[PDB]
């Protein structure tokens, strides 16, 4: 049970890390969708700075 | 206190990664901008989302 507990601890940690990775990717995808949608030129030139 | 400071620093690092990714996205949209290119990139972003 100690070995299984260690395995579960590691697995839960990695799953939370992957959840955060997916959350980051999702947020950036939404942002890129926004920038692809409307006001592309001026927004692109303004934001980078 | 150390745990709180490390959590805040990691939050800042995550935001920094997000901003780097958004700069990359701005550069990519600047390179790509074009009605056909915009359509394809919107489709790609939808698939990624």
């Amino acid at each position: 049970l100690t070995a299984q507990d260690e395995e579960l601890t590691q697995e839960i940690k990695q799953e939370e890390e992957q959840k955060q990775q997916f959350a980051q990717q999702q947020e950036i995808a939404l942002e890129e969708k926004k920038r692809l949608e409307r006001h592309e030129v001026w927004n692109l030139e303004e934001d980078k700075r | 206190e150390l745990d709180d400071l490390k959590g805040d620093q990691n939050v800042k690092e995550s935001q920094l990664r997000k901003e780097k990714a958004e700069i990359e996205s701005i550069e990519q949209q600047l390179k790509l901008k074009g009605i056909e290119e915009v359509r394809l990139r919107i489709q790609q972003v939808q698939q990624e989302l």
